[PDB]
RNA sequence: AGCAGAGUGGCGCAGCGGAAGCGUGCUGGGCCCAUAACCCAGAGGUCGAUGGAUCGAAACCAUCCUCUGCUACCA
RNA sequence: CGCAAGACGGACCAGAGCGAAAGCAUUUGCCAAGAAUGUUUUCAUUAAUCAAGAACGAAAGUCGGAGGUUCGAAGACGAUCAGAUACCGUCGUAGUUCCGACCAUAAACGAUGCCGACUGGCGAUGCGGCGGCGUUAUUCCCAUGACCCGCCGGGCAGCUUCCGGGAAACCAAAGUCUUUGGGUUCCGGGGGGAGUAUGGUUGCAAAGCUGAAACUUAAAGGAAUUGACGGAAGGGCACCACC
RNA sequence: CCCCAUGAACGAGGAAUUCCCAGUAAGUGCGGGUCAUAAGCUUGCGUUGAUUAAGUCCCUGCCCUUUGUACACACCGCCCG
């Protein structure tokens, strides 16, 4: 929307989910704020430590 | 309505409570400036104000919200009236609970004045000092004597005892403890709380006493 | 990857290090060939496990005692467990007293000495 | 738009009147004493599709804006009272109830005081649906 | 269901066999 | 022959019952034969917790609880998923399972 | 004769200012172990004549004829 | 924010209680009734089970009045479907409510007659009585209530097993049965035809009770076991499956 | 089999559907097989050599447990007016 692009990395993985897999929920913090964390479901082939583009932390995540 | 800039045709005041309240900033509201159709003082005479008692205490509770109705306007202070008490949901719902059982009871009363009550009480059974047992269930003829305890002492202390000293006796709740232990030896109770008052008739205006609470 | 180990290998593991507990080693190249020597594997990539496990139980057998397989050393220390313990010779610490209701008992059967008094309150949680 | 003449060290406290369950949210936004309100706000009017009105995103989207419009007139803190349906209905919250509350805050209002409001029955009039209910 | 709806359509069918004997006298 | 002993759940020593209606099915069934689940859970919900919490004009509150009572059906509580088919020696429990 | 419709490109009904429009049928394919249901694919071509505007005319608009529908008479 | 109408007694409310069964939850009072327990009171066999006959008896339905919020057969619409007189959505009459008469039926199911005797163990719960080393509540009290422990009755139930029984499932009764007999009522005889035919009787109506045969057929049915199947549940796996 | 001449459909393909995870897919040639003459086939071999995944039970199907069954010619079953 109106916000400005965030950006996010990651601290954890967690799961995959998805109706086949697909979708994988991580555990992401906010790199502007250590104390913040929000769940998102991402895509594509994840690792650990790596960075997102978000642009909104609005949403979340809470089932495939 | 959907005058042009409806809320810049508005006009703030503010709401003040009785002198027994610590705090007496109420609040603020708002009525349209006055038309030769309907004028401000009829369109904000006649409401209610639920505020909190912690809110105005500023000692104490979150819970035994009181209502509060505008009788009088002066000068963009809008002065109340008690109306009448109630509880909480959370609080009235987590007392209930299973292996228990509920008392309650209600009586119509008359004040020293002409403001008529009808006052809502509630017990509940003790689940008790080193029960290995898993009930605290009560006979019958046990709650009708609880209950019959539970009216007498609510009618004496509010058939005497003005409108005001009423309300003194219920912010920190002595009505209902001396209940509690007046009832004690026939099975020892805990908790006990007014989850409601509702002022059903109240005399006439009175400017004289009506100053007497703001003062 | 898998690769778990099947039953011919540990069970023949058990018996080699029992019977050649001293010809073992600690390293892999070293428990092969003694393998070899003690015994004949028919295969080579055979050996190659038996000896690999042989040395991965040499490394727990130096700690507290196997439940699969003995050695001698640890029926040792078994029995020298199991034949007095340090914390006892007396029996028990030689006088212990008792409380009534077992000395009501001890009255009706000729014995009245060696006694402490305590009555207890009622009763059960309470 | 114009407020009172001080808010600089006090708040001034509206209640938001949250609407929970489904096919539907509401936000609005009235006086302490209920009386007088200002705008209201639906999850039928940010997004269009008959079938996304309960729906998480609708309902902060609506509450996004509702809580720029307090500000700007000087509502600044705000008390909650919730509304689930009952009446011997569903008496549960919908998806739009923790929703609406995480945009809103984060947009810049406060927060007051939260609690349930819910019209719940002593045993009332019979339900919808017949003995057999709803299948399918 | 099925064994309630066979004692249906027999008495209905009863009730027109005493019509039809009524008309019929 | 039978699946059960009680037959219900309970109906012990008494003609008749008052019913009760299933919240999601609309259904009706007796009260003791109802699957009986109480709810506990903070209005707010743990996740945005922090968000809110921060964001209070007092220093300190608690929050409230959600409390409600549901009475689920046998169709509408197997489709939802609080009970599940059990083994012929695994019915006699009557034990709730821990958390 | 007053009013109305039409004068096939498989059928039947004839859709509108962009050369088959709608409904249906036939034939073939797909799905399925198979059938039904469901999903796709078709077909020589001023569409009675005489004219005008038009890029073009069953279809944009006229002048004529014929067949029918409703009404109805000259004969 | 106030008012009116009708309906209804939540959470508390439980393998808890009361009633012959059907059934029975807001307050307070009145009216009559009953079980259990206590008793060194009374009577002295006054009993048990039952053709005839009698009272009560859900819901729906019928007749006459009152009422009609809510839900809602019927009916009118909207969808879904090849079709859809259905499941689903909207509207809505009878009915749902109360008063006075009828109707006598239900998986009116513990699918298990009533009365009596004998035969294992264990922990609970509701009511009465009895005893107590213990705490607490009020006038410090006693009398008493609350909690704790044990004992004796009768009541709703549970757990446990080579009591014993049963085809098994299961059951301290469905046990004490070829080692067959405590008392007594009702009722059953392969599967259909059929709760039909017919006559009797009751009912305003709807129907209830009582109840055959001709003919047809070698299976119908119960419990349990092994497979297969499931638009059942929980795990795991495959580029001849998917992403 | 060769030489000259003739010069069509076809200008990226509906509903559907197959196969494949590392020297693998795809492109590209060669040997063997049948063979008197003759591979657009099959079976092997080299050469050039990617993109995408490191998962899941959604579809299709399979293994194990529990549960239900009027099925056992086993759901492509059985059965009603």
């Amino acid at each position: 929307r109106v916000q400005p692009i965030k950006l996010a990395r990651v601290t954890k993985v967690l799961g995959r989910t998805g109706s086949q897999g697909q979708c994988t929920q991580v555990r992401v913090e906010f790199m502007d704020d250590t104390s913040r964390s929000i769940i998102r479901n991402v895509k594509g082939p994840v690792r650990e430590g790596d960075v997102l583009t978000l642009l909104e932390s609005e949403r979340e995540a809470r089932r495939l | 309505k959907k005058v042009v800039d409806p809320f810049s045709k508005k006009d703030w005041y503010d709401v003040k409570a009785p002198a027994m309240f610590n705090i007496r900033n109420i609040g603020k509201t708002l009525v349209t400036r006055t038309q030769g159709t309907k004028i401000a003082s009829d369109g904000l005479k006649g409401r209610v104000f639920e505020v909190s008692l912690a809110d105005l205490q500023n000692d104490e509770v979150a819970f035994r919200k009181f209502k509060l109705i505008t009788e009088d306007v002066q000068g963009k202070n809008c002065l109340t009236n008690f109306h009448g008490m109630d509880l909480t949901r959370d609080k009235m719902c987590s007392m209930v609970k299973k292996w228990q059982t509920m008392i309650e009871a209600h009586v119509d009363v008359k004040t020293t004045d002409g403001y008529l009550l009808h006052l809502f009480c509630v017990g509940f059974t003790k689940k008790c000092n080193n029960q290995i047992r898993k009930t605290s269930y009560a006979q019958h003829q046990q709650v009708r004597q609880i209950r019959k305890k539970m009216m007498e002492i609510m009618t004496r202390e509010v058939q005497t005892n003005d409108l005001k000293e009423v309300v003194n006796k219920l912010i920190p709740d002595s009505i209902g403890k001396d209940i509690e232990k007046a009832c004690q030896s026939i099975y020892p109770l805990h908790d006990v709380f007014v989850r409601k008052v509702k002022m059903l008739k109240k005399p006439k205006f009175e400017l004289g006493k009506l100053m007497e609470l703001h003062g | 990857m898998g690769r778990v180990r099947t039953k011919t290998v540990k069970k023949a593991a058990r018996v080699i290090i029992e019977k050649y507990y001293t010809r073992l080693g600690n390293d892999f190249h070293t428990n092969k060939r003694v393998c070899e020597e003690i015994a004949i594997i028919p295969s080579k990539k055979l050996r190659n496990k038996i000896a690999g496990y042989v040395t991965h139980l040499m490394k727990r057998i130096q700690r507290g005692p196997v439940r699969g397989i003995s050695i001698k050393l640890q029926e040792e220390e078994r029995e020298r467990r199991d034949n007095y313990v340090p914390e006892v010779s007396a029996l028990d610490q030689e006088i212990i007293e008792v409380d009534p209701d077992t000395k009501e008992m001890l009255k009706l059967l000729d014995f009245g000495s060696l006694s402490n008094l305590q009555v207890t309150q009622p009763t059960v949680g309470m | 738009s114009l407020g009172p003449q001080v808010a600089e060290g006090e708040n001034v406290f509206g209640v938001c009147h949250i609407f929970a369950s489904f096919n539907d949210t509401f936000v609005h936004v009235t006086d302490l004493s209920g009386k007088e309100t200002i705008c209201r706000v639906t999850g039928g009017m940010k997004v269009k599709a008959d079938r996304d009105e309960s729906s998480p995103y609708a309902a902060m989207l609506a509450a996004q804006d509702v809580a720029q419009r307090c500000k700007e007139l000087g509502i600044t803190a705000l008390h909650i009272k919730l509304r689930a349906t009952g009446g011997n209905r569903t008496k549960t919250p919908g998806p739009g109830a923790q929703s609406a509350l995480r945009a809103l805050a984060r947009s810049g209002m406060k927060i007051g005081r939260i609690e349930d409001v819910t019209p719940i029955p002593s045993d009332s009039t019979r339900r919808k649906g017949g003995r057999r209910g709803r299948r399918l | 269901m099925r064994a309630k709806w066979r004692k249906k359509r027999m008495r209905r069918l009863k009730r027109k066999r005493r019509k039809m004997r009524q008309r019929s006298k | 022959t039978k699946k059960r002993r009680n037959n219900g759940r309970a109906k012990k020593g008494r003609g008749h019952v008052q019913p009760i209606r299933c919240t999601n099915c609309a259904c009706c069934v007796p009260k003791d034969k109802a699957i009986k689940k109480f709810v506990i859970r903070n209005i707010v919900e743990a996740a945005a917790v922090r968000d809110i919490s921060e964001v209070s004009v007092f220093d300190a509150y608690v929050l409230p609880k959600l409390y409600v009572k549901l009475h689920y059906c046998v169709s509408c509580a197997i489709h939802s998923k609080v009970v599940r088919n059990r083994s012929r020696e695994a019915r006699k429990d009557r034990t709730p399972p821990p958390r």
